[PDB]
């Protein structure tokens, strides 16, 4: 059962410390998905 | 190039578009009936009676 809840702990903080850089990895995603006047680039 | 620079500053902000709203759990559904309530349903008859 301590295996368990730090388990889930951890689950926890690593689902914590990726929804706040969500949106930003989806940013950077499209970024990518979208790199081809010069300036720009 | 101050407006193509903001252009793609709104391509980038629409393509990204997370809103607030997160869908953490999708459905799924219990295996167990919750109608009709059998223990409940023959207690009552019982009681009834």
């Amino acid at each position: 059962i301590s295996h368990i809840l730090d388990s889930i702990s951890q689950n926890y903080l690593a689902q914590n410390i990726a929804r706040q850089a969500a949106q930003d990895a989806k940013s950077l995603e499209f970024l990518n998905q979208q790199l081809p006047g010069r300036a720009v680039y | 190039l101050q407006l193509l620079n903001r252009q793609q500053e709104l391509n980038i902000a629409k393509s990204s578009a997370i809103g607030n709203v997160r869908i953490i759990d999708n459905a799924v559904t219990d295996p167990n009936p919750v109608r009709p309530k059998k223990t409940i349903i023959i207690v009552i008859g019982v009681v009834l009676g």
